[PDB]
């Protein structure tokens, strides 16, 4: 899955000037279950 | 136009501003026009002929 914590929200700031900078803030984080569910392979050379 | 380039590194701190990237502008491309043409002449005799 996917755990969101900060979507990008608004609210009254003192947005001043003319420079009109923005940001997108944005925090995520990611979860998987039973660590032994999922498989890799590394693709590699022998030794 | 084209994205920027991804790059991964994005680690971002908490606070509550941060820095700033780079950004690609969009670019124009254009063409020419070309003229064909083909001309013909004919007597009218050679026309009328069968």
């Amino acid at each position: 899955t996917q755990m969101v914590l900060r979507a990008p929200k608004r609210t009254e700031l003192a947005k001043d000037g003319s420079y009109e900078k923005w940001m997108i803030e944005m925090e995520v984080g990611l979860r998987h279950r039973n660590p032994y569910a999922s498989g890799v392979l590394f693709t590699a050379a022998g030794k | 136009d084209a994205l920027a380039s991804v790059d991964g590194n994005n680690a971002h701190v908490e606070g509550s501003r941060a820095e700033d990237g780079e950004m690609k502008p969009t670019v124009i491309k254009s063409n020419v026009t070309q003229i064909l043409r083909k001309v013909v002449r004919v007597s009218d005799t050679a026309n009328t002929t069968a």
